[PDB]
């Protein structure tokens, strides 16, 4: 997991791609961005953004 | 909105020609009764290149059938996948010579080509954009060769802005199976340089010679040749029919390969091609696909590439891959073996990456070669054309029917300015 | 059917009681905080008025 | 000895070639500017003027 | 108010465009159908999108692209894939035949029954327009539609509206990785037709990018979609000052003005810092002084070009985010006492810096990390004539025997253009060696 | 990532070979089937060196199996865990010449060698961080001394800076089981001491006496002789597959235990070894294994380090011990036995300690030992060879299909020279 | 401001480094991941992690250390086992093929491959650093990369740098146990980089080491992970000066300008008290009397040589924890006047006494006791020249008749190395017999 990536092989979690599957289909999914439920987390200190 | 119309002449082309239909209608879902039984709309979306939606949701081949005798249309009616096409375009003479270039170029052919003519109009006035045709004909015989020109002959004259290949299976030393070959190769490859745009040159004893060391099979009987020949016939369409990171379609080979108008007889080649025992046993990726196909063992053409210069090579690559290995494995290619690539041409490689491999496979490529090596065939061919004219044997069942041993001569010596010109250009430096 | 989907989201065994524990752990942190602030609240609510 | 070890000769043992099985720190740490990213809080307001 | 038109053209132009309009929703919260998310808020002004979106009024977040094809295949994938909701149907258009790799078809056959209909579109997205600020045509000058009709539609654009700035992504083909025999042959004949209708040519590589993904983001394997995303990078950090606000901005009419020198020099390189994966991205402080050394380094440019090899003349630098303008001066002042990095002797000063504090935005599933600082450096050194002279020599091996020259005859060219773009690209050597002396 | 190919030549090479390859699958718990069924990360952690991903799960041993007569190889594949080898990784020819060295390296050694190349080269292009090559194959016959021989000759041209290590089955000093034995050996160690970076010279007599004297066992079989050997075959690349406090690999081994370049073969010796009803009886500790690897009828050689001298020693130990204690004891074994070590080197004996040992097991050790005493394995040869080459016993063969008395008499030669070399840094003084 | 990069070479450095950075991680309350849990530290105020650890700004804590090995084998343990996360990912510099004990393959063929990289990662820790103050330097003698890449990348630091101080923790090979066979070889030809481009060498013993374990800590079955971590312990307390406050306290450039009289006598031994089980610092008390009369002992040096048979030059002293400095002119006044010490007649004072009152921490798992107060004695002495010679008979012994040569010249290495080498070393020895007469 500690190597040099592959995102053919890594889709799919592990198994690769799927069949009869194209780039921008499996790329360009038109996910939001997503916000991060960091409830478990422990959020580091905030440093402030340029316009603080 | 592109599309082809294909034409099968002569045994040969009748065979080789359903094997390619047959497989691409597996790749399409089409049934052999010609109802969609896929599972994508990719599979449905670019179906308009090769098929014509009829009343009822069936899907017919645009394909036209022709052969001088009417058994190997009853056999293709016959096989699996043959009741798909119509019965309109299935164009039967009565009589037919077979194995006679002139009696299937002047006589009885002069009149079947009308027909044949008929159905190609309304084939191709029975489209929007009309990418263009595609023969699967093969030299040797009398109506695949004789009646073969003639339509190729008649469809340049008729529509000279339309790409255009033919694939041809031509004559071969070892397998032979013919006496009349080189009369039958000699009296059609002129007629192949004047009109056709890409010809990609398949020979049976490569073929066989695949089907022996790359893939054991133990017995390759004709269904694996075919079978062969059809992967590589679906392998260059692949970026009209399925979408792909890279897209290349028969106008962009014909313009990326040929440097100049006569040189468009290819060599092509498939991979990856495993016996059926070790199939689970190989790592399939992009690098040994580059390593399959960059052999002389794999070509289907019967030259040695290794006995000439390539010109320009097409890869059609097809499954998710990555660019980059793709473009530097082409490149290791070249920079090893730089002596056999022509200098005065840089990086003598064309690229298509399709998204879609073919089923079965996860990781496919299709190979084309422009090699100056293509002139041994040329040579052989003309050697034993002129071993059996330097003195007239099998002449007069050619003369007979008005033909003129001066047709004999302009051939073989058009040939033979075939032959000089890929000499000149292997032998050609950046001076 | 069911449809091969992959996993993605699916906890061990022991992470699953892990998830628990620690937030039982973090709960009962934050109230015996609580609980010292409010003998803060109560020590100083009798001095201040005691002054 | 008696006969039934050939049966018990199947059992799982507890095996340990590998040694002890090392603990692992959780991944629970995420810097503030990509935790807090895309998050905004919207409110409506009156503001009235004279 | 300042918008700018896209012009997509060409397969690369239009995978280019799905990357950089899936970046540009992702960067204002617009959804892929085109609507705000209600529920969900991004945050940010109240035109802070009208840069590149168009407002119908009951929501509807029609974006200001064009893509334009001679194949109905990339373009039709987008109108399938899951941003067939967000585009004008009449934005995305397709030609019948293919431009075949070739200049003469795409230029003089296959463009001319469609160029009506597509400056008929942008006619209609300019009148929409209330002041533009600039067109910004992707393309590549690898060959077909993004060579042909992408010069025709520049020298048709040239002639209708004038004035206003067209500025160019070109996707410039590599010394030694390309995918096309007569890439020479169609990226001097685009480039001759660019060289007198173009304000500012920004061009991006390869070979070079798959060098940044190998070295910098740790892909093996990259795809063209990890290439196009680090393109919708660079144009999101050109447009950033126009799109949101902060310190020093710079718009794209006098980013020319301010970068280059004379009216043939224009073609300016790009650099990305930093370009870091998610792994080796939050174990580093990313300091300004860091990414201007990330941008300055050798083997970071977006184009396979050694920096080295030639004296700079402009340097427009467009940092984003927690970016203070004491560091900025910091940084270029070490720059300018390092000796390697060498200037042309008439520019004193050759920096124009631009500061945004609005980070640079992730994708989801993606690549990049997170990162609280990010600079985007375009560069005017005179050391592309190294890649100018490496065209011109392919160009002399394939011209000397006529090669792949019928296909550009017998589709509308004479046998002069090919001797006049390689005149005129004899003469940009010569103007460059003239700059550098 | 350093990784290794295996290459088997000769029957008793194959045999061994497959031996090995199944036991090492069983320590990296790779099923009969080629897919994994193990019980920890450990094993995939370096499972690269022997084994390489087939897309679809399957790893494929990285190992050549050659053999001039379709033998001992239809065993392999009909035994149990014979399906992971590659169909493909099988060389055969139609003939088989058997105990001639002349007709396994000139006549029908020939015609094999080429595809027998290929396949490595293959193999190593498969390869990224390669290591070297481990031939497994036995003096005295005609593919495991002659084709064996050849493809480390041929390799050696080929790779000449990657590790080469041979496994070479010696004849036995009693019982003969080949009468061109000498012949063989002889012919055979003439190019393994100019050829090989590493030399294992193991003996069937010495095996069965370990078989005997220490495991009891009744009936040895050559399934647990095979055993024993790939046992010390695991062990001796233990630290390329797990990781360890004290690393070496192949080339580190080669380094420490070769003082000169002639001086290269080596006693092996695996040595947790207990009798079955002595189980009961012993305490598996770092001072027996010791003991038990440092006693003299351990030896998997005839020779006898007690008569001769030990220049070098390397002692590979598996398990999670101590490296106080394993250092204390490589230091007493010298400093009370300091007769079989010389003198002029100090402290000769390397230690590699590895965290994993054997499944099964507690703790474990391996012994690799350059003495001066496997010179008497040489002038046995020697004499033995002297003894039918004085009235040219079996040499009308060996002139007939192609060699002279010169090749015998530089290869007699070259064993003298070796034997003198072996003496004279046995009996060499300190200062 | 201060800092001290640490490299770890070969296997035993990053053995010894893994040991290193659980101990500085415990001791600045640096959890796995990466941060601290709560914000002030006992002892030193605030940025007390300084001098090993950086902060990214997001509240990551980065190591300034760089873990090279020409062998994927443990690096990779180290990325994928405990302190995954706390390592950056490119500090950690890996190559594809041991030296296999070879200081011809270490310092000709295979270091120069990744010599540059572990340069450019110290230059690009050095950036980040204020004001850099050592340059800790981890490997052992047995040959390899430890040997041969540690001589390369020195020569290439001390090039570099040079107004910095270049400190060294050698594992200096024990006169009768050793775990290979051309250690003599490596020794002698890596000596003379320790000689000319050490400011200081710490060189232990792994059987001094394992005696005083066997005797001290009452382990009768020593280890790997205790040696390293009686070594990270020494380390630790040389180091806390920097980081911790205290009183009377010693930096780099105090201690060894304090500690040695000549250029090339920079050689000290090096010894560590209380070394202590629990169950025995039950019954012990554990005084600063006892604990420097416990450094002056014969057995209790980390390298095998007896210091009654040479004159002892200097003496740094490091206290730590319950120490005051009445008691430490107390044991010093204890010291000087004991008949079996005695010292060289041109250094009239000879101590140099750093004090620190922050205790020293222990491990889980670990094996030294809790104690109150400790102390690390580093003594410039003549004695050390033991080692040198018996070094130099096991390498006369193996060259007389020309043992394992053939490697070292084949793999590009001239046979004059090794005579020069062993010309160097004998100087060595000849100054530090006739320095203390
Ligand atoms: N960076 C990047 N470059 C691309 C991409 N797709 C194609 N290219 C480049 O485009 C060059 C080939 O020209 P194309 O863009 O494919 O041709 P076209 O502009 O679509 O015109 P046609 O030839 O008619 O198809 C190649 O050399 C590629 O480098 C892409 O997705 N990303
Ligand atoms: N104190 C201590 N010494 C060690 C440790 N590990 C190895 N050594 C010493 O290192 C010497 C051998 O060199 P290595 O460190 O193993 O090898 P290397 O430096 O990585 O170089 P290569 O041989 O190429 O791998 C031995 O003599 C040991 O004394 C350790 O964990 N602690
Ligand atoms: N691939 C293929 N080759 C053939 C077939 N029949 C004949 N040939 C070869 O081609 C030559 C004759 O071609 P033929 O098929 O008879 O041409 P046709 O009569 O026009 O159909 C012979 O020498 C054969 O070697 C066939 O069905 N398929
Ligand atoms: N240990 C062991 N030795 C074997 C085995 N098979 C053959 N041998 C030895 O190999 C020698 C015969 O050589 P052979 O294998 O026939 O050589 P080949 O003809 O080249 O394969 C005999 O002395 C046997 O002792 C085996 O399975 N195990
Ligand atoms: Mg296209
Ligand atoms: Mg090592």
């Amino acid at each position: 997991k500690l190597q040099a990536k592959d995102p053919v092989s890594l889709e799919n979690a592990g198994h690769g791609p799927n069949f009869m599957s194209t780039e921008a289909k499996t790329r360009f999914s038109g996910r939001p961005s997503e916000r991060k439920d960091c409830s478990t987390l422990t959020v580091g200190p905030k440093e402030g953004s340029g316009y603080t | 909105m592109r599309e082809i119309v294909h034409m099968q002449a002569g045994q040969c082309g009748n065979q080789i020609g359903a094997k390619f239909w047959e497989v691409i209608s597996d790749e399409h879902g089409i049934d052999p009764t010609g109802t969609y039984h896929g599972d994508s709309d990719l599979q449905l979306e670019r179906i308009n290149v090769y098929y014509n939606e009829a009343t009822g949701g069936k899907y017919v081949p645009r394909a036209v059938l022709v052969d001088l005798e009417p058994g190997t249309m009853d056999s293709v009616r016959s096989g699996p996948f043959g009741q798909i096409f119509r019965p309109d375009n299935f164009v039967f003479g009565q009589s037919g010579a077979g194995n006679n270039w002139a009696k299937g170029h002047y006589t009885e052919g002069a009149e079947l080509v009308d027909s044949v003519l008929d159905v190609v109009r309304k084939e191709a006035e029975s489209c929007d954009c009309l990418q263009g045709f595609q023969l699967t004909h093969s030299l040797g015989g009398g109506t695949g060769s004789g009646m073969g020109t003639l339509l190729i002959s008649k469809i340049r004259e008729e529509y000279p802005d339309r790409i255009m290949n033919t694939f041809s299976v031509v004559p071969s030393p070892k397998v032979s199976d013919t006496v009349v070959e080189p009369y039958n190769a000699t009296l059609s490859v002129h007629q192949l340089v004047e009109n056709t745009d890409e010809t990609y040159c398949i020979d049976n004893e490569a073929l066989y010679d695949i089907c022996f060391r790359t893939l054991k099979l133990t017995t390759p009987t004709y269904g694996d040749l075919n079978h062969l020949v059809s992967a590589t016939m679906s392998g260059v369409t692949t970026c009209l029919r399925f979408p792909g990171q890279l897209n290349a379609d028969l106008r962009k080979l014909a313009v990326n390969m040929v440097p100049f108008p006569r040189l468009h007889f290819f060599m092509p080649g498939f991979a990856p091609l495993t016996s059926r025992g070790s199939q689970q046993y190989r790592a399939l990726t992009v690098p040994e696909l580059t390593q399959q196909m960059f052999d002389a063992k794999n070509m289907m053409a019967a030259c040695d590439p290794r006995h000439g210069r390539y010109l320009t090579v097409a890869a059609i690559f097809r499954g998710r891959m990555s660019m980059k290995e793709v473009d530097e494995q082409m490149l290791n290619v070249q920079n090893k073996n730089s002596s056999y690539f022509v200098e005065w041409i840089p990086n003598n490689v064309k690229t298509a990456v399709c998204d879609i491999p073919p089923r079965g496979l996860k990781m496919s490529a299709t190979f084309i070669g422009n090699s100056t090596a293509i002139q041994e065939l040329f040579k052989r061919i003309s050697e034993q054309f002129t071993a059996m004219f330097r003195r007239k044997a099998f002449l007069h069942w050619y003369t007979g029917e008005g033909m003129d041993e001066m047709e004999f001569t302009e051939a073989e010596s058009n040939m033979n300015d075939l032959v000089s010109e890929y000499q000149q250009y292997q032998d050609a430096t950046a001076e | 059917g069911g449809v091969a989907k992959i996993e993605t989201n699916s906890v061990t065994p022991e992470d699953w009681q892990s998830f628990s524990n620690e937030n039982i752990l973090k709960a009962e942190r934050d109230r015996k905080n609580s609980a010292d602030l409010r003998a803060v609240v109560d020590s100083l609510l009798k001095t201040t008025a005691d002054d | 000895l008696t006969l039934s070890e050939l049966d018990e000769l199947n059992n799982k043992r507890p095996t340990l070639t590998y040694g002890q099985a090392k603990q692992a720190p959780p991944e629970d740490f995420i810097p503030a500017h990509v935790a807090f990213d895309k998050k905004v809080l919207k409110f409506n307001g009156f503001y009235k003027q004279t | 108010m300042r918008e700018c038109i896209s012009i997509h053209v060409g397969q690369a132009g239009v995978q280019i465009g799905n990357a950089c309009w899936e970046l540009y929703c992702l960067e204002h919260g617009i959804q892929p159908d085109g609507q705000m998310p209600s529920d969900k808020t991004i945050g940010g002004g109240d035109d802070s999108f009208n840069t590149f979106f168009s407002e119908t009024g009951a929501g509807k977040h029609v974006p200001r692209a064009v893509f334009v094809d001679l194949e109905p295949t990339v373009v039709d994938e987008v109108r399938t894939g899951t941003y067939r909701q967000l585009f004008h149907p009449e934005q995305l258009i397709t030609g019948k035949e293919d431009a075949a790799n070739n200049y003469a078809r795409g230029h003089y056959t296959i463009g001319k029954e469609i160029v009506d209909l597509v400056l008929d579109r942008i006619r209609k997205l300019a009148d929409q327009c209330t002041g533009l600020q600039g067109f910004l045509i992707f393309h590549s000058f690898g060959g077909g539609t993004g060579s042909g009709f992408a010069s025709l539609l520049m020298e048709r654009l040239s002639v209708d509206y004038g004035k206003k700035s067209k500025l160019e992504f070109a996707i410039y083909p590599a010394p030694q990785i390309s995918t096309a025999v007569v890439e020479p042959y169609n990226t001097i004949l685009t480039t001759h037709t660019t060289l007198e209708h173009s304000d500012c040519a920004f061009m991006v590589d390869n070979e070079a990018i798959y060098d940044i993904c190998r070295r910098n983001l740790d892909i093996e394997r990259p795809t063209y979609t990890n290439l196009n995303r680090l393109i919708a990078q660079i144009v999101s950090s050109i447009t950033a000052s126009l799109r949101f606000d902060g310190a020093l901005n710079v718009d794209l009419t006098e980013f020319q003005t301010n970068l280059v020198p004379y009216p043939r020099i224009h073609f300016p390189l790009a650099t990305y810092a930093p370009v870091i994966s998610a792994e080796k991205a939050y174990h580093e402080q990313l300091s300004v002084a860091e990414i201007t050394n990330a941008c300055f380094e050798p083997a970071n440019q977006m184009v396979k070009c050694d920096p080295r090899h030639g004296k700079y003349m402009a340097c427009c630098m467009l940092y984003r985010g927690d970016v203070v303008p004491k560091d900025v001066n910091a940084a270029i002042a070490t720059i300018k006492t390092k000796r390697t990095i060498q200037f042309v002797d008439w520019c004193p000063t050759g920096f124009k810096v631009g500061i945004n504090y609005q980070p640079p935005t992730v994708v989801p599933g993606g690549d990049l990390a997170k990162v609280q600082r990010a600079v985007c450096m375009l560069s005017n050194t005179t050391a592309i004539a190294e890649a100018w002279a490496r065209l011109d020599h392919k160009f002399d091996l394939m011209y000397a025997k006529r090669a792949f020259v019928h296909w550009y005859v017998g589709e509308g060219m004479e046998e002069g253009e090919f001797s006049e773009a390689r005149e005129d690209l004899a003469a940009l050597e010569k103007d460059y060696e003239e700059v550098g002396v």
